[PDB]
C-alpha cells in the first residue's frame, strides 16, 4: 500500500494542474472564422493582428481564440458540433464577388453558406458578426456593372448607399430564429480600423447574456 | 460515347451482385435463431465514475489489461486512467484540442490521438527517461481524423474524412498502403481478430471490407440510408455490426456477404454514435443520441437493457478484452464503467 | 471521366466474383459462436461479486 | 397610558383595532408564505442541478424568509389576545431575535443580490463574477454573522415586562431614550435603499446604452429589475416613516402626555406587518419568475 | 545522471546535494539511500514528487532534514548532528509511482563522507562458488508475507557490481527492470523469495540486495556476495 498509496497522491498532483488549466481556457474567448475562401479571411486575420489554424490576439485585457477552417474541404455536418459553445461566429464576405462566378456567382455560394450556418441546430443562440469586406472596390465596381446581375429582383440607383444596404439586408433575412439570435452586420474597408473593437463589443452582449443566464435573470 | 456504355455496363453488373446476394438469402438469422431462449432483461450498475474532464469526451480505448483505458476530449488534453481505483496514470497535453479519436497500443507502449489538425500523433508511455513525450506525427491526410487502430507497435491504419483510409509505418513516417473506394468521409473502422483485415464505414451508407496486405477492397455492404458513424467487427471475425444516423443498426455477414439482421426500435429516433459487442458475441452495446446507452440482443433482435447513466450525448463505447465491464463515455464530460 | 468509369466498373467485377455461402449456414456459426462462449461472457451472466475488479 | 420599561418611560397602548386588522393580514402571509418560501425550498434542494455563485445567494434568502414565516403564527396569538404574552420569558426572547436578525438576514441577501447583478452587467469582465461556490459559502457565512453578531443583544434583555394584567412582548415601545434597535430599524432601510436604487438604475442605464434591450427576454428582466426595487420600497417605507413621525413627537413633545402617540403607535404596528410582505413576496418575484 | 555531496568533517553538520539531468526531475519520488564502508544498504529517507510526504529512518528522524528544489532540479538532504554511527556512502535514488512504474530505476553515483515494528529481511546466505556458466539461486526470506491484498508482492533485487552504484533487476515478486537480460528471473511466496540466474557471466557477479516496500521503514537484506 506504500506503493499504492504514493500513486495516489500523484493522480491528486493530476487533479490540481487539470483545474488549473481549466481555469486558464475558461478565461479565453472562441471565435470561429468562416468565409468563402477568397471573401477577405486572410485581411481580417491581419486586421485583429493543412488542417485547422488559430489565431490567438488580444484587446482590453481580454483573450481571443480565432479558428479558421476554410481550408478543410470535407462535409460540414460531420465536425461543424465541436464548435457548439463557442462566444460568437465571424463570417467574411467579400462585397466585389457579386458579379464575379465560381454556373452561379459567389454572392449567392456565401448566402447559401450563410444559411446553413445561420440556421445550424448547433447554432440557435450564438451571436454572428458578419463582416462585409471589400467595400472599396464595391464602390468602384457598381459604377460601371449593375447589382441586378446578382439580384434579378433588384430596383434601385446603382449608388454604394443604395446597393450596399440591399446586400446587407438579404443576408440579415436569411436568419429565421429572428428573436433568439442577433446578427452584427459591419461593413469592412481593405486598409481600416476598429475591426477588433466591434468584434469586442459584439463579444461583450455574448458575455452579459451568458452572465445574466447564471444569475438567472434572462 | 464510352462513358455511357460504361455507366450501363456497371448497372448490368451491380445487378448481377444483388441478384447473387438474394440467391444466396435462403432464410434470416430471426428465423434461425428464433428457437433460442431469450437473455432476459439486463441490468447494469455504474461501478465507477471517472472525473477530471472540463470538456466533451469525443473517444475512448480500453488497454489490452482490461485495467487501463485512454479518453480524448477536446479540453486539449489525453488522460490515461486506471479504471481499478480510479486513479490517473497519465494527463498528456495535445498540441491541438480539437481532438475526435483515440487509440491504445495492444503492447501497450504507446498512444495516437487525431482530428481536425488532419494529423495522427503518437504518444511515447514508456519514456525510458522522464515523462510522455510524442514520438511520430503521421502527416498527409487531407481531411479530419476520424479514426485510428494499431496493428502492432510499429503500424497503424487511420480513416480520414477525404474519403481515404491509411496505413502507415511509425519508424519511417510514410503511408506504406492508401484505400480509396469511399465516395464520402470515412467516419469509423474496426480491425479483425486476425488484424489481416478490417472494414470501415463512410458518410455514404456504405461499409467496405478491405485487405491491409493486398491494400485493395474485397467486399462492399449496403442497406443504411444515412451516414455510418460507427462500426465493429464481430469477436468470431466472420461478421460485424455498423450504426448509422437513421436510429438503426446492422449485421453484415462477410462470407454471406449480405444483411443478416436490424436493430430498430419506433421509440428511438436518435442516431447511433457507438457500437460494440460484448466477449461472446451475444449482446450488442450501442450507444444513441438521446443520451442513453442500449443493449440489443445480436442474435434475437430484441432489446434487453438501458445504460442510462449521462447527461449528454453518448459519444463513446468500450468493452474490455476480459468482457467483465462497459466503460461509456459521453459530452458531460464523465467516463462510467459498468458492471 | 472514361479511365474512372473503368476502373469503378474493373473493381465492381472482382466484388461479383466471390464465393458466397447461404445465410443458414453463415447464421449457424454467429449462433454456435454465441453458445460456445456463452459461459465466458461476465457480461451476460454476472460472476460473483468475490470475483469482480470493479464491486470491491 | 404609561410605563417603566429598565428605567425609561415608555407609552405603551393595547388598541382594539389591532385585534381586527393585523390577525388577519398575518394569517394571510403565513399560508401564503409558507407555501412560497416552502416550495422555492423545495425545488432548491432536490430539483436543481448545477449550483453557481449568483444561486446559493438566492439561496439563503429563501432561508431567512422561511425563518421569519415560521414566526409570524406566534405572532398571531400574541395580537390576538390583545398584547398576551402566554409563552414564557426565553422563548420570547428567541422569537424577537428570530425576527429582527431574519428581517435583516433577508435585507442582506438581496443588496448582496442586487449588486451581484449589477458586477454582472456593468462590469461583466471583473474576476468577481467567476468566484467559486466556496467563496459564496464563505461570504455567505460572514454575512449571517454581521446579522447574528448585530442583534445578540435582544436576547440578553430579560422582556416579559408586566403591563397591569398583562403579559407585554415586543422590542418596539415608544419611549424617550436612545436605543440601538430603533438605529438598526433605520439603517436596515436606508443604507440598502442607496445600494439597491444605484444597482437598479446602472444597469437599466447600461441594458439600454447598448441597444440590447431589443431582445425580448432581456426586456423582461428590465422590467424584473425595476418591480425589486418598487417591492422593497412598498414593503418598506411605511413603517420606516412612521417611527420617523414617532421620533419626531419624542423631541418635540416628549413622554409627559401618552396619548397624542394613541394613533402613530396603531399605525406604526398597521405598517410594520407590511415588512412581511417582502418575506412572501420573493418567491413570486426572484425565484419562481425566473426562466431556469 | 545525478552527481553530488560533501566530505569529511569532525562530528559536526554537513549538508549533501544531488544535481538532477535531464530526467523531468519534478515528477519523480527521490529517496537518500546509504551504504556503509562494509555493511549493507540503509534506507535514510524520503520526499514526493511536489514536496508532500516525507518520510525519515528512526534512528535520523530528528537530526536529518530532506528538501528538494524542483527549479535547478536539486535534491538537499541537511544533517545537523552527525554520529559516529553515520559515517556512510549517501546514495541518491530516484523513483516514480503509478500503476506501472518501477521505483527505484536509476540510483546516483554518491559520495563519501567520514566523521573521524520493521520488517526484517534476512537472506541467510552470505558467499558462493564463484564459477561461471552455472545456474546460481539466491534466497531471501521476509519477517511478514509481502503479498497485498492488491495482489503483488513488493520485493525488490538490486545488484551492485564491485565499484559503482546498485543497479535494479527485478522490481516486484517477477517483474524484470529494463535494459536487464532475461537471465534473471524471480520466484516468491509472499514470505520467502528467490533470484534465479540462468547463465553467468563475468559482470554478474556482486552483491545483491533485497528490499521490501509493503510499510515505508524500508529495509534491505544486507547482500549476498558471489
Ligand atoms: C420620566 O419622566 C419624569 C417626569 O415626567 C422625569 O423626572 C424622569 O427623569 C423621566 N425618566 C426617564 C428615564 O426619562
Ligand atoms: C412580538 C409581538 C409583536 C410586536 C413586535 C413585532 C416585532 C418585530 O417584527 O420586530 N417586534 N415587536
Amino acid at each position: 500500500s506504500a506503493e499504492d498509496k504514493a500513486a495516489v497522491e500523484r493522480s491528486k498532483m493530476i487533479d490540481r494542474n487539470l483545474r488549473e488549466d481549466g481555469e486558464k481556457a475558461a478565461r479565453e474567448v472562441k471565435l470561429l472564422l468562416l468565409g468563402a475562401g477568397e471573401s477577405g479571411k486572410s485581411t481580417i486575420v491581419k486586421q485583429m493582428k493543412t488542417g485547422i489554424v488559430e489565431t490567438h490576439f488580444t484587446f482590453k485585457d481580454l483573450h481571443f481564440k480565432m479558428f479558421d477552417v476554410g481550408a478543410q474541404r470535407s462535409e460540414r455536418k460531420k465536425w461543424i458540433h465541436c464548435f457548439e459553445g463557442v462566444a460568437a461566429i465571424i463570417f467574411c464576405v467579400a462585397l466585389s464577388d457579386y458579379d464575379l462566378v465560381l454556373e452561379m456567382n459567389r454572392m449567392h455560394e456565401s448566402m447559401k453558406l450563410f444559411d446553413s450556418i445561420c440556421n445550424n441546430k448547433w447554432f440557435t443562440d450564438t451571436s454572428i458578426i458578419l463582416f462585409l469586406n471589400k467595400k472599396d472596390l464595391f464602390e468602384e465596381k457598381i459604377k460601371k456593372s449593375p447589382l441586378t446581375i446578382c439580384y434579378q429582383e433588384y430596383a434601385g440607383s446603382n449608388t454604394y448607399e443604395e446597393a450596399a444596404a440591399y446586400i446587407q439586408c438579404q443576408f440579415e433575412d436569411l436568419n429565421k430564429r429572428k428573436d433568439t439570435k442577433e446578427i452584427y452586420t459591419h461593413f469592412t474597408c481593405s486598409t481600416d480600423t476598429k475591426n477588433v473593437q466591434f468584434v469586442f463589443d459584439a463579444v461583450t452582449d455574448v458575455i452579459i447574456k451568458n452572465n445574466l443566464k447564471d444569475c438567472g435573470l434572462f | 460515347s464510352e462513358l455511357d456504355q460504361l455507366r450501363q455496363e456497371a448497372e448490368q453488373l451491380k445487378n448481377q451482385i444483388r441478384d447473387a446476394r438474394k440467391a444466396c438469402a435462403d432464410a434470416t438469422l430471426s428465423q434461425i435463431t428464433n428457437n433460442i431462449d431469450p437473455v432476459g432483461r439486463i441490468q447494469m450498475r455504474t461501478r465507477r465514475t471517472l472525473r477530471g474532464h472540463l470538456a466533451k469526451i469525443y473517444a475512448m480505448h480500453w488497454g489490452t489489461d482490461s485495467r487501463l483505458l485512454v479518453s480524448a476530449s477536446q479540453d486539449g488534453k489525453l488522460i490515461i486512467w486506471d479504471s481499478y481505483t480510479t486513479n490517473k496514470v497519465h494527463a498528456i497535453p495535445l498540441r491541438s484540442s480539437w481532438v475526435m479519436t483515440c487509440a491504445y497500443a495492444p503492447s501497450g507502449n504507446y498512444v495516437a490521438c487525431g482530428g481536425l489538425d488532419n494529423i495522427c500523433s503518437i504518444y511515447n508511455l514508456k519514456t525510458r527517461e522522464g515523462n510522455v513525450r510524442v514520438s511520430r506525427e503521421l502527416a498527409g491526410h487531407t481531411g479530419y481524423l476520424s479514426c485510428c487502430r494499431f496493428l502492432d507497435d510499429n503500424q497503424i491504419v487511420t480513416s480520414s474524412g477525404d474519403t481515404t483510409c491509411a496505413l502507415w509505418d511509425i519508424e519511417t513516417g510514410q503511408q506504406t498502403t492508401t484505400f480509396t473506394g469511399h465516395t464520402g468521409d470515412v467516419m469509423s473502422l474496426s480491425l479483425a481478430p486476425d488484424t489481416r483485415l478490417f472494414v470501415s464505414g463512410a458518410c455514404d451508407a456504405s461499409a467496405k471490407l478491405w485487405d491491409v496486405r493486398e491494400g485493395m477492397c474485397r467486399q462492399t455492404f449496403t442497406g443504411h440510408e444515412s451516414d455510418i458513424n460507427a462500426i465493429c467487427f464481430f469477436p468470431n471475425g466472420n461478421a460485424f455490426a455498423t450504426g448509422s444516423d437513421d436510429a438503426t443498426c446492422r449485421l453484415f455477414d462477410l462470407r454471406a456477404d449480405q444483411e443478416l439482421m436490424t436493430y430498430s426500435h419506433d421509440n428511438i429516433i436518435c442516431g447511433i454514435t457507438s457500437v460494440s459487442f460484448s466477449k461472446s458475441g451475444r449482446l450488442l452495446l450501442a450507444g444513441y443520441d438521446d443520451f442513453n446507452c442500449n443493449v440489443w440482443d445480436a442474435l434475437k433482435a430484441d432489446r434487453a437493457g438501458v445504460l442510462a447513466g449521462h447527461d449528454n450525448r453518448v459519444s463513446c463505447l468500450g468493452v474490455t478484452d476480459d468482457g467483465m465491464a462497459v466503460a461509456t463515455g459521453s459530452w458531460d464530460s464523465f467516463l462510467k464503467i459498468w458492471n | 471521366s472514361i479511365a474512372q468509369a473503368r476502373k469503378l466498373v474493373e473493381q465492381l467485377k472482382m466484388e461479383a466474383n466471390i464465393d458466397r455461402i447461404k445465410v443458414s449456414k453463415a447464421a449457424a456459426d454467429l449462433m454456435a459462436y454465441c453458445e460456445a462462449h456463452a459461459k465466458e461472457d461476465p457480461l451476460l451472466t454476472p460472476v460473483p461479486a468475490s470475483e469482480n475488479p470493479f464491486r470491491e | 397610558h404609561f410605563l417603566e420599561i429598565d428605567k425609561k418611560n415608555c407609552c405603551v397602548f393595547r388598541d382594539d383595532f389591532i385585534v381586527k386588522v393585523l390577525p388577519p393580514v398575518l394569517g394571510l402571509e403565513f399560508i401564503f408564505g409558507l407555501l412560497g418560501n416552502g416550495l422555492a425550498l423545495w425545488i432548491f434542494c432536490f430539483h436543481l442541478k448545477s449550483w453557481k455563485s449568483s444561486r446559493i445567494f438566492l439561496f439563503n434568502l429563501a432561508v431567512a424568509d422561511f425563518l421569519l414565516i415560521i414566526c409570524l403564527p406566534f405572532l398571531m396569538d400574541n395580537y390576538v389576545r390583545r398584547w398576551d404574552w402566554k409563552f414564557g420569558d426565553i422563548p420570547c426572547r428567541l422569537m424577537l431575535f428570530m425576527l429582527a436578525m431574519n428581517r435583516q438576514g433577508s435585507i442582506i441577501f438581496l443588496t448582496v443580490v442586487a449588486v451581484d447583478r449589477y458586477f454582472r452587467v456593468v462590469h461583466p469582465h471583473h474576476a468577481l463574477n467567476k468566484i467559486s461556490n466556496r467563496t459564496a459559502a464563505i461570504i455567505s457565512c460572514l454575512l449571517w454573522g454581521i446579522t447574528i453578531g448585530l442583534t445578540v443583544h435582544l436576547l440578553k434583555k430579560k422582556m416579559p415586562i408586566q403591563n397591569g394584567g398583562a403579559n407585554l412582548c415586543s422590542s418596539f415601545s415608544i419611549c424617550h431614550t436612545f436605543q440601538w434597535h430603533e438605529a438598526m430599524f433605520l439603517l436596515e432601510f436606508f443604507l440598502p435603499l442607496g445600494i439597491i436604487l444605484f444597482c437598479s438604475a446602472r444597469i437599466i442605464w447600461s441594458l439600454r446604452q447598448r441597444q440590447m434591450d431589443r431582445h425580448a427576454k432581456i426586456k423582461r428582466a428590465i422590467t424584473f429589475i425595476m418591480v425589486v426595487a418598487i417591492v422593497f420600497v412598498i414593503c418598506f417605507l411605511p413603517s420606516v416613516v412612521v417611527r420617523i413621525r414617532i421620533f419626531w413627537l419624542l423631541h418635540t413633545s416628549g413622554t409627559q402626555n401618552c396619548e397624542v402617540y394613541r394613533s402613530v403607535d396603531l399605525a406604526f404596528f398597521i405598517t410594520l406587518s407590511f415588512t412581511y410582505m417582502n418575506s412572501m413576496l420573493d418567491p413570486v418575484v426572484y425565484y419562481f419568475s425566473s426562466p431556469s | 545522471v545525478e552527481s553530488g555531496g560533501g566530505l569529511v568533517q569532525p562530528g559536526g553538520s554537513r549538508k549533501l546535494s544531488c544535481s538532477a539531468s535531464g530526467f523531468a526531475f519534478s515528477s519523480f519520488g527521490m529517496h537518500w539511500v546509504r551504504q556503509a564502508p562494509e555493511k549493507g544498504l540503509e534506507w535514510v529517507a524520503y520526499i514526493s514528487s511536489g514536496s508532500g510526504t516525507i518520510y525519515y529512518a528512526d534512528t535520523v528522524k530528528g537530526r536529518f532534514t530532506i528538501s528538494r528544489d524542483d527549479p535547478k532540479n536539486t535534491l538537499f538532504l541537511q544533517m545537523t548532528s552527525l554520529r559516529s554511527e553515520d559515517t556512510a556512502m549517501y546514495y541518491c535514488v530516484r523513483s516514480i509511482y503509478y500503476y506501472g512504474s518501477s521505483p527505484f530505476d536509476f540510483w546516483g553515483q554518491g559520495t563519501t563522507l567520514t566523521v573521524s515494528s520493521d520488517i526484517v529481511m534476512t537472506q541467510a546466505t552470505s558467499s558462493v562458488p564463484v564459477t561461471p556458466g552455472e545456474s546460481v539461486s539466491i534466497s531471501c526470506r521476509s519477517s511478514k508475507s509481502l503479498l497485498h491484498s492488491n495482489g503483488n508482492t513488493y520485493l525488490y533485487w538490486f545488484l551492485q557490481r564491485p565499484g559503482q552504484s546498485p543497479q535494479l533487476l527485478i522490481y516486484r515478486m517477477s517483474n524484470l527492470a529494463s535494459g536487464v537480460p532475461d537471465r534473471f528471473s524471480g520466484s516468491g511466496s509472499g514470505t520467502a523469495f528467490t533470484l534465479t540466474i540462468s547463465r553467468l557471466e563475468a559482470e554478474d557477479v556482486g552483491v545483491y540486495y533485497c528490499m521490501q516496500h509493503l510499510e515505508y521503514p524500508l529495509t534491505f537484506g544486507a547482500g549476498t556476495k558471489l
